[PDB]
DNA sequence: ATCAATATCCACCTGCAGATACTACCAAAAGTGTATTTGGAAACTGCTCCATCAAAAGGCATGTTCAGCTGATTCAGCTGAACATGCCTTTTGATGGAGCAGTTTCCAAATACACTTTTGGTAGTATCTGCAGGTGGATATTGAT
DNA sequence: ATCAATATCCACCTGCAGATACTACCAAAAGTGTATTTGGAAACTGCTCCATCAAAAGGCATGTTCAGCTGAATCAGCTGAACATGCCTTTTGATGGAGCAGTTTCCAAATACACTTTTGGTAGTATCTGCAGGTGGATATTGAT
C-alpha cells in the first residue's frame, strides 16, 4: 500500500510527443524504467567521482556535462549535451 | 514418404527461434534447479514469482549469447558443428575462467 | 522414475537456446557441457541474490535481490525493477 | 503561482524528483540548481530517442503497442544505443535475426 | 609541498610482521598503496549500495561484512570475515 | 592515556584514517563505530596475505627486496588473489612463464 | 616564438621488432606478416580511447597538463585498472 | 656457419621476455605517438612524464594479453601462426567489437 | 526438367487479457525567508615540463636463404539430424498460511562541539647496502652428420 | 652418438641508486568526552502472494537410418624465421627558461536549512480494444524423380 514511484508517467508523456498513436505494454514500460534508472546511476556516479577527484563538495551541471561526455557515444553525447544546455538556459531565462 | 535433408530443419528452427522471444527452457524444471542450488546457501527459502523469472530471462540470454560466441569459435576452426572446446575457448577469452 | 534436476534442462531445450544463438549443428557432448556452464552461472548469481536476502533478514528471495546480483556480476537485466 | 521546475525548463521529466534522488543517493554533499535540470533533460532526450526507434519498429511489424521485442530491435540495430547498452539484457527482447554466411545451404 | 598521505607506514609494519628480514621497493610500495585504495573503494561502494537498497542511512560493520562476502572469493572472504569480526568484538570489549 | 582505536582493536592499519575516508567518500549519511574497525582489519588481512606470498617469491629469486614482479608472481600464482585482481594491471609486473604445449619442439 | 614541430605518422614508431617482442611475452611463436599493421590499428584505437577520457578529466579540472591521475582514472573507467601510478 | 632451425630462437625469445618486466616499445617513439593523438583531441597539452609511462604500461599490458588470446584463437584453428583473423576473433569475443 | 508434400503468407474474426482512463487523497515538491558554504578573482610561488643538444650504443632496416606450415585435396568412417508416438512431465488453475511490509515505539547509538594530544609525512642529511650489470669460466642445448 | 658452435648458467665484484633511518618538527588529524538528535530493532497484524496440490494437456524420450561432416594423410608452394650487414635514433645527461599547477584571502554569489502551502503522482479501480491466434485457401520451398 505504500507509494512505489517510477518514471512511467513521464516515459508515457514522451511517447505521445514522439508517436501520438502508439501505446506501450507493461513489460516494455518496466524496461524503460530500468533504462532511466540505469543511466541516472551511471551519470550521477561519474559526476560524483568527478567532484571527488577535484575536491569539490558540489555536483553542478558541469559535472553532469562531463559525465555525459565520458559515458555516451559520440552523437548521443552531442545531442544530450545540447539538450541539457538548452534546458538549463530555458530554466534560467524564466522569471 | 517425405524427408528433409540434414541442416534444412536446423536452419528453419534458427529462423523461427530468432524471430521469437519466448523462454525456451520449461518453467518447472528450471524452478526446481534454482531451488536446489539456493538450498546449499540457505535452507527454507521462498522465491517471489518474478525472482525466478528474472533468473530465467538472465540465464537464457547468457546462454544464447555464449552459443553465438561458441558458434564463431567453431566457424573459426572451419567447422559448422559446435563442440565443448568451442564453448571452452569462448569462456576463456570472455574472462569467465582460465 | 527419479532423475537429477540439472537433467531437467533437456537436450531439446538446450538445442532451442543454441538455435536462437544461430547454431546449425551440435555435438552430442554439448548438452552436458552446457549443463555445467548453466549451473556455474546459477550458482554465482543465486549466491549473491541470497546474500542480499540474508542481509535484509528475509526468507524470500526477491526480484530485486536477483536484479542486484545480476548487476554486480556484469549481467544487468532490465524489466524486473531497479 | 507555484510553477514546476520541469515546466520552467520545458521538460516532461521531473526536475524536482531528480534533484531529490541526487540528494539522497550520497553522490555529493551539495547539488547545484542546474544539475537536476540538465540531468532530467538528458534522461528525457535518451528516452525520446529509444521510443522514437521502438515506435518505428512497432510500426514495421504492423503494431501500435510497443513491446520489449521492439525495444530490443531498436537498440541493437542502432550502433550508438547498442554500445551504450552493450552490457544490458532486455527481458523478452530476443535477438536480431542473424545467420552466419557459411551455414547457408548452397544447392 | 602539501601533505600527501598513504598506507606506506602500515604496509611496512605488516611486511615486518610476516617477513622480518624482507624490504620493499618504492614501486612495489606504490603497487600496495593502489591495492589498498582499490579494495577500500570496492568494499565501501558495495556497502553504500547495500545500505541504499535497504533504505538505511548508516554503514555499519554488518554492511562491511556483507560487502566483503560479495567481493572476495571463498577462502579470502572466510578469513577476512574472521579478522573483521574479531577486530570489532575486541574493539567493543576493549573500551 | 590517549589510546588509538587501532591499538584498541588490535590492528596495525589506521582506524581513524579509515573512518575519515569513509566519511569524506559520500558512501552514506552515517558511519557506525564498528565499520572502520572491520574495514581496516580486512584491508590489513589482505595486505598480509599478499606480502607473505610476495616475500616468498622474493626469497625464491634470491632477493631481499620485494619488487613489482614478486607481487605479480604472488597474485597470479594464487587462485583467489588472481580472481580478486583479475581486471587489474600491476605496472612492471610482467607475466607468468607459460608456453602452450603444442608450440614446443618435436613429437 | 618557436611553435611545435608537426607530429605525423608516429604510429610507425611501433616497429615490427617491438610488436614481435610484445607477441613473445604473450607466448606467440609464429607471426603472419599482416599482424604488424593490424596491431598498430588496435593499439591506436586503445590509445585514442584512453587519451580521450584522460584529456576529458584534464579539461574538466581546467588544466593544460595531463597528469598520471587523469590516465589512472581514464584506465579505471575503461575497465583497465592500473596499479603503481597513484590513486 | 651454424643455424638454429625456425622456431628455436622464437621459443628462446618467449622464455626471455616472459621472464623480464621491462617495457618492449622504445620510449621516445611511444611518447611521440601519445602526443600526436592527444594533440588531435586538444592542442597545447602538456604531459607529466609519469602520465606517459602509465599509458605505456597500460598499452603494453593490453597488447600482451591480447596476443595471449590471439595465440589461443590460432591454436584453436590448428595453426601455430597468429593472423589478423585471430586478433579479430579475440576482440569480438572480448566485447571490444562484439 | 515433373510433381508432390509440406512449409509459409495473407486476409479475415473476435474474446479478453491487458491496456488506457478516471478519481481522490497525500507525500513531497515548491514558495519564503534565514543561515551556512564555496569556489573562482586576484596575486604570488617553485616545480616540472619543454626544448636543446652532444655522444655513442644499441636496436632497427634491409636482403638473402630455405625450413617447414599453411591450406588444398581427397576420402572413409562416424555422428548427429531427421523423424514417428504414447507416457510423462509440464502446465493450468484455486486453497491455505508464511512471511512481507506497514507503523509506532523508544533507547543505544550516532552527529556536533570544541578542546588536547599525537602522529605521520617532511625537508633536511647521513648514511648503508642490495643488487645491476659485467667477467670468467664451467655446463647445457641444439643441430649436423 | 659425437662433436662443435653457441647459448646458458652461476657465482664473484664493484660502485651506486635507492632504500633505510634519524631527526627534529610541526600542521593536521585524531581522539576526549559533553551536549544533542534520531536512526532503526523490535514487536505487533493482515493481507499478499507463495507453496502445494490435484486435474488437463501437450513435449519429449526413444531407436533406426543414412547424409554429409570431421579429421586424417599427403603434398607444394610460399611464408616467415634466421642471420649478416650497415648505420640511424634513442637513450642519457645535462643547460636554461617559463608555463602553470598549487596555495592562500575576500567573500558575492550559491546552497542548505526550517517552516508552510499546494498540488502532481500514486494507487485503487472502471472501462475499452489491440492483437493472439484461430480459420481458409493460395503460393513457394524443398526434395525426390
Ligand atoms: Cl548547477
Ligand atoms: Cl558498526
Ligand atoms: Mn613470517
Ligand atoms: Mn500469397
Ligand atoms: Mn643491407
Ligand atoms: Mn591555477
Ligand atoms: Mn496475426
Amino acid at each position: 500500500r505504500s507509494r512505489k514511484e517510477s518514471y512511467s508517467i513521464y516515459v508515457y508523456k514522451v511517447l505521445k510527443q514522439v508517436h501520438p498513436d502508439t501505446g506501450i505494454s507493461s513489460k516494455a514500460m518496466g524496461i524503460m524504467n530500468s533504462f532511466v534508472n540505469d543511466i541516472f546511476e551511471r551519470i550521477a556516479g561519474e559526476a560524483s567521482r568527478l567532484a571527488h577527484y577535484n575536491k569539490r563538495s558540489t555536483i553542478t551541471s558541469r559535472e553532469i556535462q562531463t559525465a555525459v561526455r565520458l559515458l555516451l557515444p559520440g552523437e548521443l553525447a552531442k545531442h544530450a549535451v545540447s539538450e541539457g544546455t538548452k534546458a538549463v538556459t530555458k530554466y534560467t531565462s524564466a522569471k | 514418404p517425405h524427408r528433409y535433408r540434414p541442416g534444412t530443419v536446423a536452419l528453419r528452427e534458427i529462423r523461427r527461434y530468432q524471430k521469437s522471444t519466448e523462454l525456451l527452457i520449461r518453467k518447472l524444471p528450471f524452478q526446481r534447479l534454482v531451488r536446489e542450488i539456493a538450498q546449499d546457501f540457505k535452507t527454507d527459502l521462498r522465491f517471489q514469482s518474478s525472482a525466478v523469472m528474472a533468473l530465467q530471462e538472465a540465464c537464457e540470454a547468457y546462454l544464447v549469447g555464449l552459443f553465438e560466441d561458441t558458434n564463431l569459435c567453431a566457424i573459426h576452426a572451419k567447422r559448422v558443428t559446435i563442440m565443448p572446446k568451442d564453448i571452452q575457448l569462448a569462456r576463456r577469452i570472455r574472462g569467465e575462467r582460465a | 522414475v527419479l532423475r537429477d534436476n540439472i537433467q531437467g534442462i533437456t537436450k531439446p531445450a538446450i538445442r532451442r537456446l543454441a538455435r536462437r544463438g544461430g547454431v546449425k549443428r551440435i555435438s552430442g557432448l554439448i548438452y552436458e557441457e552446457t549443463r555445467g556452464v548453466l549451473k556455474v552461472f546459477l550458482e554465482n548469481v543465486i549466491r549473491d541474490a541470497v546474500t542480499y536476502t540474508e542481509h535484509a533478514k528475509r526468507k524470500t528471495v526477491t526480484a530485486m535481490d536477483v536484479v542486484y546480483a545480476l548487476k554486480r556480476q556484469g549481467r544487468t537485466l532490465y524489466g524486473f525493477g531497479g | 503561482k507555484a510553477k514546476t521546475r520541469s515546466s520552467r525548463a520545458g521538460l516532461q521529466f521531473p526536475v524536482g524528483r531528480v534533484h531529490r534522488l541526487l540528494r539522497k543517493g550520497n553522490y555529493s554533499e551539495r547539488v547545484g540548481a542546474g544539475a537536476p535540470v540538465y540531468l532530467a533533460a538528458v534522461l528525457e532526450y535518451l528516452t525520446a530517442e529509444i521510443l522514437e526507434l521502438a515506435g518505428n519498429a512497432a510500426r514495421d511489424n504492423k503494431k501500435t503497442r510497443i513491446i520489449p521485442r521492439h525495444l530490443q530491435l531498436a537498440i541493437r540495430n542502432d550502433e550508438e544505443l547498442n554500445k551504450l547498452l552493450g552490457r544490458v539484457t532486455i527481458a523478452q527482447g530476443g535477438v536480431l535475426p542473424n545467420i552466419q554466411a557459411v551455414l547457408l545451404p548452397k544447392k
